[PDB]
């Protein structure tokens, strides 16, 4: 498909050294892209490390950093869990340095909170939703600053749970200034795709193409995503592109660990189909199966 | 006072959940609950999505969501579910067909060298227009897919952008 | 059973599992821990990159056991590639340094 | 139906192009209509053949421009695939017009 | 032809490619019978300051080999004296001696 998940410009040629769609059929010149074809020419291996990206229209968080246990964006906020997924689900709204109000920067709000709001601080204030809010926040979450502040407040109490539940949240303030990562890279703006290569697409023995589970996820999520650039084109209302977004969402945190979210999707025919974490994770993942044991030539039995 | 509301029901059966939400009401004769039922449509937004002229009470909203391949009403939350606007109307009634109005009755995509044929007999692939008759709707794509590589009189929506 | 050099798998270029799909032995885990076990490191190493995965090194094995050379160019197995991918493909950025 | 108007100089080349053409279309699809001859056209042109004067002394050349109408009356869906791969010879501007 | 000749035919090409869309307008208002009288009479005015060589009935058709203004054929682009050596030569396609 051009230009689809598998696409031609976007990673390589099918065929070695050849425009799929017909030019260069010889060894001369490797590299020319004509416009009938929007094809590059390398190596069959070459899409096989060739990795695509989806711009997701509305941000999503990461599973893997919202639900570890302790979820990384949970200790790190100062927020419990419950109140992070209620307004990443579109359920609660957060405010965001909203002004000379009578409101704090973690405390959340409720629709009868908000409507109320709403009437009362028209002017400045900033109360948004979701990963987008939720990005916020960490952007705007000076990391140096909080050190001192939890280094302080370790030091000027007593409480043994108090202590140990302040040096779990300096322990991951400080090393998140020790390194490069950023605040913000908790969410995901532009997703990656997966090497086609290792998402393959073999028929079995008849005429039908086996499709794997990583292409059904994949191809979810820009489904949603082409609908939610296509409804923020159309301005539809609030409650429309917040099921959008959700839906987005979801399918987002689908794709990369299926199943932590409350019940896993399914394509054939009740079992859930297999995602990113679980082909990492397992007795059936790459370490346990492909690197630390593999199937091996010159061998009999 | 009858306000709007919106309803999810299982994409591609929009239509006959339409027509059992309509029998719904004429059978458990709640008429003065109900104005209307719209599902717009472009020559389908929205995709999925059915719009309910009602009031709220626990009956007819248990009538809604009783109606089959029904799933929910979408809003703020499952108790009082939420209307959705007023302000918005006004300009929506004065526009009601932006995706199909007569603002550009010549180029629907850009032609330049790079659009698709897939409309009629010639199918699936592509070329570079030259010229184009836009006042006689008709297009000069030298497509060399179908052919060696002249000029072949394509239609605007048998092509694609 | 037996088997010299037959055909590969597509996703991770190790070789076949069964026998009528002509296949190799899984040299599993305990295996590898009972060669940890010993001093045995070559064998090892070519026991998961040679004669496995790293597809230009068991060409160059090949043609070197065919003219009597007897060593092996080691390469990385081409299933660690697909596990960078598979750790890349979320929002983790695992590299390799130097 | 796909009206086809094949334009050439030389005529046998025009003529082999045709039948090519034909081939195409005729293991693909079904019913071909046929290599329809229109008129020929013959532009004609005088010029002084002496460098400074001498009116009299003239060459009259011409360009036969010869065309072809093959006309295809079932497109299927084969058919638009059927001279993709198949460029005609050069010297020979062909053009394809459905409907 | 001079050189200088070819050059100034050249130049004259330019400053028609420049100009057109403006003059093209500008001839426009002149033309239109529902228009102001004032504005016409600008429109005749503006056309004078524009320069000379930007009108099409300015440049001579030359020969693009030799720049001959006489004697030139416009579907070859050349002189009759160089149409007939392209001919002879095999360098025209499709033309040849005709009788009948
Ligand atoms: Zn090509």
């Amino acid at each position: 498909e051009r230009d689809g998940l598998f696409c031609a410009r976007i990673f390589g040629p099918v065929k070695d050294y050849e425009c799929l769609c017909g030019k260069y059929k010889r060894l001369k010149h490797r590299g020319v892209i004509c416009e009938k074809c929007g094809v590059e020419v390398t190596q069959t291996k070459v899409r096989r490390e060739r990795m695509g990206h989806i711009e997701l229209a509305s941000p999503t968080a990461h599973i893997w950093f919202l639900k570890s246990l302790p979820s990384r964006i949970g200790l790190l906020l100062d927020m419990p869990l419950r109140d992070i997924e209620r307004v990443l689900y579109f359920e609660s709204y957060v405010v965001i340095e909203g002004g000379m109000t009578n409101l704090e920067r973690q405390q959340i709000l409720t629709e009868e909170q908000y409507l109320d709001a709403l009437e009362e601080f028209g002017d400045e204030f900033d109360a948004k939703m979701g990963a987008e809010a939720i990005q916020a926040l960490l952007k705007s979450m000076d990391l140096e600053q909080e050190c001192e502040q939890l280094r302080e407040e370790l030091n000027e109490t007593n409480s043994e749970t108090k202590r140990k539940k302040l040096t779990k949240r300096i322990k991951l303030l400080e090393a998140f200034v020790q390194s490069g990562n950023k605040p913000e890279w908790m969410i995901l703006t532009v997703l990656p795709v997966l090497p086609p290569d290792l998402r393959p697409l073999v028929p079995l023995d008849g005429g039908r193409f086996a499709t794997s589970d990583l292409n059904d996820l994949y191809r979810r999520v820009i489904n949603r995503n082409n609908r939610l650039k296509r409804l923020l084109d159309l301005a539809a209302p609030d409650i429309i592109v917040r099921n959008e977004k959700r839906m987005l969402q979801e399918a987002v945190d689908a794709l990369l660990d299926n199943g932590r979210r409350g019940r896993a999707i399914t394509g054939s025919n009740k079992r859930p189909l297999k995602s990113l974490a679980d082909m990492i994770k397992g007795k059936q993942g790459r370490f346990r199966q492909n690197l630390l044991g593999k199937r091996v030539d010159y061998s009999g039995r | 006072k009858k306000r709007w509301y919106v309803v999810q029901a299982f994409s591609g059966f929009e239509g006959r959940v339409a027509t059992s939400l309509r029998e719904h009401i004429k059978l458990h004769n709640m008429e003065d609950l109900f104005g209307e039922v719209m599902v717009p449509t472009e020559e389908k937004f929205f995709p999925g999505y059915v719009l309910v002229q009602m009031v709220m009470n626990d009956a007819s909203w248990h009538l809604v969501r009783s109606v089959p391949r029904v799933m929910g009403f979408i809003g703020g939350t499952s108790d009082r579910p939420a209307p959705i606007s007023d302000k918005e109307v006004d300009a929506i009634m004065n526009r009601l067909q932006q995706v199909g109005d007569k603002p550009r009755p010549k180029t629907l995509f850009e032609p330049g060298e790079m659009v698709r044929v897939n409309d009629g007999p010639f199918a699936d692939f592509n070329g570079v227009v030259e010229e184009v008759d836009y006042e006689k709707s008709r297009l000069k794509v030298s497509v060399s897919i179908f052919g060696r590589a002249t000029p072949v009189e394509l239609d605007f929506s048998q092509v694609e952008k | 059973h037996a088997r010299s050099t037959g055909s590969y798998s597509l996703v991770t270029q190790q070789p076949l599992g069964g026998k009528a799909q002509f296949g190799g032995q899984r040299f599993g885990e305990m295996e590898v821990w009972a060669l940890e076990a010993y001093g045995a490191a070559y064998t090892l190493q070519e026991m998961l990159t040679v004669k496995s995965d790293d597809v230009n090194g068991r060409t160059k094995m090949y043609k070197n056991i065919v003219d009597g050379n007897h060593q092996m160019e080691p390469g990385m197995p081409e299933s660690f590639n697909v596990l960078l991918k598979e750790i890349r493909s979320l929002g983790i950025n695992i590299e390799l340094e130097d | 139906r796909i009206r086809i108007r094949l334009k050439a100089f030389d005529h046998r080349l025009i003529d082999q192009a045709t039948a090519e053409i034909v081939e195409t279309a005729k293991r693909t699809g079904a019913q071909v209509r046929g290599p329809i001859p229109l008129p020929t056209r013959k532009e004609r042109f005088t010029v002084l053949i002496s460098p400074h004067v001498n009116k009299d002394a003239r060459d009259q050349y011409e360009i036969r421009t010869h065309l072809r109408l093959v006309d295809i009356v079932e497109p299927t869906e084969k058919t638009v695939d059927a001279l993709m791969r198949l460029d005609l010879a050069a010297g020979v501007d062909v053009q394809i017009s459905l409907g | 032809a001079k050189q200088s000749m070819k050059a100034r035919e050249v130049k004259r090409v330019a400053l028609a490619d420049k100009y057109f869309a403006k003059r093209a307008e500008l001839k426009a208002i002149i033309s239109d019978v529902n228009a102001s009288d004032e504005d016409r009479w600008n429109a005749v005015l503006k056309l004078q300051t524009l320069p000379r060589d930007s009108s099409p009935s300015r440049q001579r058709n030359r020969c693009r080999q030799t720049g001959r203004p006489h004697g030139f054929l416009r579907k070859f682009g050349l002189s009759r004296i160089k149409v007939r050596e392209a001919a002879m030569r095999g360098e025209i396609p499709g033309l040849k001696k005709a009788s009948w």
